[PDB]
């Protein structure tokens, strides 16, 4: 049908715009953030992929959890996640954010950020290299390229 | 009260602005320059009490130049009579009052 | 008098009545005073432009000047009042009676 | 000569902007009175014909008034054409 | 690269060319192709009104030369 | 030349206004055709409400706001 | 007439843009998403509390100085006059008083903010 | 036919803003030893298109504690004033020919501050309030000096008409007559557009995002477009004021091209400046404008009043 | 009454005055005064006073910004009032609007005197002058003439401004 073709093209256009421009909120916790700083460094230059740090959660598309989430910090992480306008995506960076990591058996550590927020991409490492984080970012872009919102609305 | 130091010293601190018939820049006249000129020259030295009565004609002309109330009333009468004649269909205004006038330089 | 003149005059009357009534804030009454100056400026400008009084074209400007000082004056008083009470409420200006 | 010089040197060391501002202001105040071209500016301002020159009615004894614009009488702007 | 910034600057220049060029073209087109008349003062407006009245077509830009003196 | 044309145009428009004012005012009891509002008998410059009053609105705008609105 | 049309078109374009912004995307607004943002934690007071301003005196001075610029705006027209000496004297006098006001407030520590 | 001209003035400016975002990003990248956007489209040409699509398909957020009417009005006012800035500019023929173009632009620029003020107040957020008060301070700092700078530079022109500036600079640029003013004027524009080192109302290093911290999606996009349009307009105004190109009445394309090149050069100058210096403190900006720029501006105003009288070089227009 | 432009602008002027006359809040009072200043600029421009309208708009724009600054610091209230958030503010606003409407209706349909005199209407275009001359602006020269003619006005105005600066310094001293 022509409607199917139209919604497919519009979804592709919409998906492309979102994947092309991804703004990750300027937010780091621990060790891994330093590696994130190296992804914005001249060698890798995430800005050339359309990726721009933005301080305000209201103007942010991605939240990169780069570091250990503690029990004292978890409410703040949840709050800043809830204030991101949709669509929003979460990338878990490093062992500490993935599953607690080297502080897994600690009284003051949340064992993985996925108990607090839903996670799209899990980047392993301690810390993941700037190439590892960049690979995870491109993987998230490929995942966004794959999603279909207008097709589901049309079929439903 | 009023200490006329300007008249005593011949200074003209603020008398240049009191009337519109007094030496405007580039000789630009007021819209009612002639009427105010006539009214001022009528009542120059006779005094306020005599001026308010003997120079009333010039003052009335000056005020009706300023506000044009009588002209507005006359034009309104013309317009309303024309409208009532038109509404019952006996006037037929001429072409040059309808925008069809042969223009002239 | 055209309708424009009556509109400006009634705007001045509204601003004067707004000043003469105080709700709680001194700032609102200062705004009403500044509105009265604005209405006077507009009225005098229309009168001068209509009658082609060339040399009077400068008096509205002078008018604005003596608005600002007055406005400035009021603002100064306000901060002092605030410094005494923490609010600009006219209720606190009641130490002196008739 | 020995006190104001030291004061000016210190002011130039510390507040060059104020020294420059006061120098420019003093020059702008003083030089216009000491200039031969201010009269030329006033004459140029007077020579601009903003409004119509209304002709004068001939009574018979006005030798300094021209009868035609190109007559030799009347003001001349040849001082302006070479300025 | 450093010359890869040039395409964006060129697109900027192409976009900024359009306002002035289009304004000039529209001024010529609407006023007969001769640089729409400027009336800063009332005398120039009176001149324009006289031209409009004597044009015989209600367009000020239609100019009548010596061929109206018979 | 412009002064002469302005004089003739104003006088012509006043004359047409007077002729129509006579036409409309047939049987108004005590109406004098062409009566002035000034005691003085000297010439008074027309009000521009006296000129385009009995005319169409487009040229009323052109006469009043034509110069102000032209940019 | 042309300027009013220009303003109307600009305002209409901005209003159409904001309407598209508010009516195109899917909205899922809940309580915590619309809360005030103060770095991740709940704010203590309200933003409508008094906010001390340390440059109030400079603000009043700006009010007085703003008026002075209005006076100097007509200087270009003023330059032409035939009484060039009088106009120059008055313009210089007005600017000298403006500079004297600035100097007086500077020396009286009026340009320094409150602590 | 005037609507076609309005659209031809509006749409290209918006496109130029969208692509100035790209130039700004690539210039900063190459000045910081990196590339910048080069993936979305060839040489990143489609990035601006990509940014716009994502911003207007994302949900706008209305704060619980924020006034809604003024919240909605503020971005509309900002964008509409940014678009209205361009109508009196001669390129070489203005869309609207005004006898007082400088005054109109100055008044509308003064009006543009209330968008930021009402955005900060209506958001009902502490950081927005801090940004709005910084905006108040900045405007108080810059307007007076900017106004006297305009008056002093326009004394030579003899009129407030923008068009007459081309005739004034037919033989030489104005910057060769008033370079000490131009410098200050340049800095003043940096303060008037809230640009580095005077990006204080939206200071991200202190105020997270400043006045528009609570804004998202479309309203934030409109604020961003208003910012960049004001940048371009002020640089065009500087080019017309101080760098007077020659005009051929039979060939205005040459003037348009030269003026556009100068405007682009000044915009690249702002982009270069942003990447070179740290940020001021909002009291340091006020002290710089009042204790340094104001005395020099007054002295140069006196000098430029006196100079045509001293040299018998008063400009024509009455 | 052609295009009703002057009358519409005057109505918005009075409407604007009513908004800040009500004293709902300093923030909205300033907004209303800005609106009235802009429409007054338009009214003055329609009569040929371009410079005066632009000047009053600039001065008010600058002045209002300072008022906003003062309001946040000292006139701030936890629950700011709008024209529909309070009984008396809405009452005053509605009373002003209805007085505007009734006076307009009586003066337009009828010819009634309010305080000074009555009116006829027919638009504000009638009072014009059809003056046809000049390579200059009469308003510009009149305003321009202050330096040449108002030597005394310049003196008193400059003295008043300097004294006003001194007055502000002295008043805000405290101690
Ligand atoms: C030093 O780090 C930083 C940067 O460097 C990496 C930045 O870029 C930067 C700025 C933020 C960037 C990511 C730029 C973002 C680009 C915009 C948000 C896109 C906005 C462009 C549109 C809204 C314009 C409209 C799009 C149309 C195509 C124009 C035509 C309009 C129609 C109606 C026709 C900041 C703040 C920063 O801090
Ligand atoms: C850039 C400047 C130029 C732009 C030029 C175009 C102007 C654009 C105008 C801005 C709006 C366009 C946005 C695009 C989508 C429109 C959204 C809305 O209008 O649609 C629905 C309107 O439907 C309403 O339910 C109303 C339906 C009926 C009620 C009154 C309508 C009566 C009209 C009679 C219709 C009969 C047939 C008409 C054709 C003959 C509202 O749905 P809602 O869920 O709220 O909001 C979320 C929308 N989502 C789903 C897309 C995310
Ligand atoms: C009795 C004691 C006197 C001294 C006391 C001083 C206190 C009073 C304040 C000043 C009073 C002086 C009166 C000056 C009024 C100005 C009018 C007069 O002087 O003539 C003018 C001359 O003005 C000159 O510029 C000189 C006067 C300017 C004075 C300079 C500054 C004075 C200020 C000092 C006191 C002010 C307060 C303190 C300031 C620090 C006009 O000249 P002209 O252009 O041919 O004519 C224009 C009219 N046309 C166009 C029809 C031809
Ligand atoms: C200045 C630069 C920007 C210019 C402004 C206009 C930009 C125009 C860009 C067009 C992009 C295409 C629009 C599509 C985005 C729609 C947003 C979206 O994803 O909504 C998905 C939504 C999912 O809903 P459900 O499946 O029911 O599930 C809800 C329960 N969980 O599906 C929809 O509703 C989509 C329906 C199509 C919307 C109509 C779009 C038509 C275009 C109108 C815009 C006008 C542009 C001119
Ligand atoms: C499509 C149908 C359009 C109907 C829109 C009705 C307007 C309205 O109030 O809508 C509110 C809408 C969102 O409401 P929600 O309930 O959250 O969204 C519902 C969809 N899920 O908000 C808006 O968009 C506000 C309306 C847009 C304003 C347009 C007109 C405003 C004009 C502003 C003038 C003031 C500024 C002038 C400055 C210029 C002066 C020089
Ligand atoms: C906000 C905008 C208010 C200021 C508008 C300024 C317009 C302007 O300056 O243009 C001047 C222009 C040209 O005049 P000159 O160049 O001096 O010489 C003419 C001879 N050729 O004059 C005009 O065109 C006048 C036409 C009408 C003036 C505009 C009036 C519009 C007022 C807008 C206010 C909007 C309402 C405010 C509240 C909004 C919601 C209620
Ligand atoms: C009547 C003449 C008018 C014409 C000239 C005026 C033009 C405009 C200039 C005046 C503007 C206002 C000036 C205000 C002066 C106030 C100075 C002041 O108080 O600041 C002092 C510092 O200023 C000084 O050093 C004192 C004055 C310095 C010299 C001023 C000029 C002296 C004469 C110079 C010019 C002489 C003539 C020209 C010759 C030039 C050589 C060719 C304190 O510094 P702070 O910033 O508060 O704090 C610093 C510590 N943290
Ligand atoms: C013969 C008769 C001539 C009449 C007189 C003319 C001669 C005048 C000679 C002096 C003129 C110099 C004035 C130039 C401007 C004044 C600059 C100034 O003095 O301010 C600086 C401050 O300037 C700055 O800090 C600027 C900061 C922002 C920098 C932004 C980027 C730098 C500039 C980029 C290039 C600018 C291009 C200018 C022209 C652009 C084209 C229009 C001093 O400040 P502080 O050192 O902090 O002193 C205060 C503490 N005592
Ligand atoms: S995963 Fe390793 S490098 Fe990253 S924050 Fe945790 S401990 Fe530091």
């Amino acid at each position: 049908s022509r409607g199917e073709y139209v919604v497919a093209k519009l979804d592709d256009l919409v998906n492309w715009a979102r994947r092309s421009s991804l703004w990750p909120m300027t937010f780091g916790l621990a060790c891994c953030a330093v590696e994130m700083m190296h992804m914005a460094a001249p060698r890798y230059d995430m800005d050339r992929f359309g990726v721009v740090f933005r301080a305000s959660p209201r103007q942010s598309d991605v939240m990169i959890v780069a570091g250990t989430l503690t029990n004292k910090m978890a409410p703040a992480l949840r709050k800043v996640y809830d204030q991101m306008p949709e669509p929003r995506y979460v990338v878990s960076m490093g062992s500490c954010a993935n599953g607690g990591g080297y502080y897994h058996y600690s009284y003051s550590v949340v064992r993985g950020c996925d108990r607090i927020v839903p996670v799209d991409i899990y980047v392993p490492g301690c810390p993941p290299t700037a190439e590892a984080l960049l690979y995870g970012i491109l993987q998230l872009q490929r995942k966004i390229k794959r999603e279909k919102r207008l097709r589901i609305w049309y079929r439903r | 009260p009023f200490f006329d130091v300007q008249k005593r010293l011949g200074l003209d601190l603020d008398r240049w602005m009191t009337i519109q018939s007094a030496e405007q820049p580039h000789k630009i006249p007021g819209r009612c320059h002639a009427f105010e000129k006539e009214w001022i020259e009528c009542a120059h030295g006779i005094g306020g009490i005599r001026a308010e009565k003997e120079c009333k004609i010039e003052f009335d002309d000056f005020v009706e130049c300023l506000l044009r109330q009588k002209t507005m009333k006359r034009l309104s009468a013309i317009k309303r009579q024309r409208d009532k004649l038109i509404k019952e269909g006996k006037y037929t205004p001429p072409p040059h009052h309808l925008g069809k006038e042969d223009p002239r330089p | 008098m055209p309708l424009v003149y009556m509109n400006i005059i009634m705007a001045f009357a509204i601003a004067l009545a707004g000043l003469l009534m105080y709700r709680s804030h001194l700032m609102s009454s200062l705004l009403c005073l500044e509105g009265m100056m604005l209405s006077l400026f507009i009225m005098s400008t229309l009168i001068i432009l209509n009658t082609h009084f060339t040399l009077a074209n400068m008096m509205p400007i002078i008018l604005l000047v003596f608005a600002a000082c007055e406005a400035a004056l009021g603002l100064s008083l306000l901060v002092m009042v605030s410094n005494t009470y923490g609010t600009d409420y006219v209720q606190n200006l009641n130490l002196l009676q008739c | 000569a020995g006190r104001i010089a030291s004061f000016l040197k210190n002011a130039w060391a510390k507040e060059p902007v104020l020294v420059a501002s006061f120098a420019i202001g003093g020059l702008a105040i003083i030089l216009p009175s000491l200039s031969p071209y201010t009269n030329y500016a006033i004459r140029i301002n007077r020579a601009t014909p903003y409004n119509y020159p209304v002709p004068l009615r001939d009574d018979g004894n006005m030798p300094d008034v021209p009868s035609h614009p190109q007559d030799p009488q009347g003001p001349s702007l040849e001082w302006l054409k070479n300025l | 690269m450093w010359f890869e910034i040039l395409p964006g600057i060129a697109v900027m220049a192409a976009c900024l060319f359009i306002p002035g060029m289009a304004t000039a073209h529209i001024h010529k087109f609407t006023n007969g192709g001769k640089e729409k008349r400027v009336a800063h003062f009332s005398y120039q407006w009176n001149l324009m009104e006289r031209d409009r009245r004597i044009s015989g077509v209600n367009r000020y830009h239609v100019t009548k030369g010596l061929e109206n003196i018979d | 030349l412009f002064q002469a044309e302005k004089d003739r145009r104003v006088l012509q428009m006043l004359r047409e206004n007077l002729e129509e004012e006579a036409i409309i005012m047939k049987d108004v009891p005590d109406w004098k055709v062409g009566e002035s509002v000034f005691h003085t008998t000297r010439w008074v410059t027309p009000m521009m409400g006296e000129l385009y009053g009995l005319r169409t609105n487009e040229e009323i705008l052109s006469a009043t706001y034509g110069f102000i609105w032209y940019t | 007439m042309n300027i009013m049309l220009t303003l109307l078109t600009n305002v209409t374009l901005a209003s159409l843009l904001v309407l598209i912004a508010f009516w195109l995307p899917q909205l899922n607004a809940y309580s915590e998403k619309t809360s005030p943002y103060e770095c991740g934690f709940d704010p203590m007071g309200s933003a409508r509390l008094p906010f001390s301003m340390k440059f109030f005196l400079v603000a009043i001075t700006f009010l007085l100085f703003d008026l002075e610029i209005a006076l100097l705006l007509p200087l270009p027209w003023a330059s032409q006059t035939n009484n060039l000496k009088t106009m120059l004297t008055m313009a210089l006098f007005l600017l000298i008083l403006l500079a004297a006001s600035l100097a007086y407030e500077w020396t009286q520590k009026g340009l320094e903010w409150a602590e | 036919m005037f609507m076609i001209n309005i659209l031809s003035l509006i749409i290209p400016i918006l496109l130029a803003v969208a692509f100035l975002t790209l130039v700004e990003r690539k210039v900063l990248g190459y000045m910081q030893l990196r590339k910048g956007p080069n993936v979305v489209g060839p040489y990143g040409l489609l990035q601006p298109i990509a940014d716009a699509l994502k911003l207007f398909t994302k949900e706008p957020l209305r704060p619980a504690t924020s006034s809604i009417s003024m919240f909605i009005i503020a971005p509309i006012l900002a964008l509409s004033l940014a678009l209205t800035m361009w109508v009196p500019l001669p390129m070489p023929y203005p869309l609207i020919n005004m006898n007082l173009g400088v005054l109109f632009m100055l008044a509308m620029s003064s009006l543009a501050v209330y968008s930021i003020l009402w955005s900060g107040w209506a958001s009902n957020s502490k950081y927005a309030l801090i940004g709005a008060l910084r905006a108040v301070a900045q405007t108080i700092s810059y307007e007076v000096t900017l106004a006297i700078i305009l008056l002093s530079v326009l004394l030579m022109n003899g009129s407030y008409t923008l068009s007459t500036l081309i005739t004034t600079q037919e033989h030489i640029w104005m910057i060769f007559t008033s370079w000490p003013l131009a410098m200050m004027w340049f800095i003043s524009t940096l303060a008037e557009t809230n640009r580095a080192p005077f990006d204080l109302t939206e200071g991200e290093s202190e105020l997270v995002s400043g006045f528009n911290v609570e804004y998202a999606a479309g309203p934030f996009a409109m604020f961003f477009m208003a910012e960049y349009a004001n940048i371009i307009m002020m640089n065009a105004f500087t080019a017309i004021l101080f760098l007077g190109a020659s005009h051929d009445p039979h060939t205005p394309e040459l003037y348009t091209i030269n003026f556009v090149l100068k405007t682009l050069a000044l915009t690249i100058t702002f982009l270069w400046i942003r990447a070179s210096y740290p940020r001021f403190r909002y009291d340091q900006l006020m002290h710089l404008l009042w204790k340094s720029f104001l005395p020099l501006t007054l002295a140069l105003c006196m000098w430029h009043i006196s100079l045509p009288i001293m040299t018998a070089s008063i400009p024509p227009q009455s | 009454m052609t295009m009703y432009i002057a009358f519409i602008l005057s109505t918005i002027f009075v409407i604007g005055f009513v908004g800040f006359s009500s004293k709902p809040s300093p923030i909205y009072g300033g907004l209303g005064l800005i609106v009235s200043g802009g429409v007054g600029c338009g009214i003055v421009l329609n009569f040929g006073g371009s410079f005066l309208g632009l000047m009053v708009f600039l001065i008010y724009l600058g002045g209002m910004l300072v008022v906003f600054g003062y309001t946040t610091a000292m006139a701030t209230e936890m629950y700011p009032e709008v024209w529909v958030s309070n009984k008396t503010v809405f009452g005053a606003f509605v009373s002003g609007l209805m007085m505007e409407f009734c006076m307009v209706y009586y003066a337009l349909k009828e010819e009634e005197v309010e305080i000074i005199f009555k009116f006829n209407g027919l638009g504000d275009w009638v009072i014009y002058d059809t003056g046809d001359s000049g390579f200059f602006s009469e308003e510009a020269m009149g305003i321009a003439a202050l330096y040449s003619y108002g030597t005394w006005l310049v003196i008193v105005t400059g003295w008043s401004l300097l004294i006003g600066v001194v007055v502000i310094m002295e008043i805000t001293r405290g101690n």
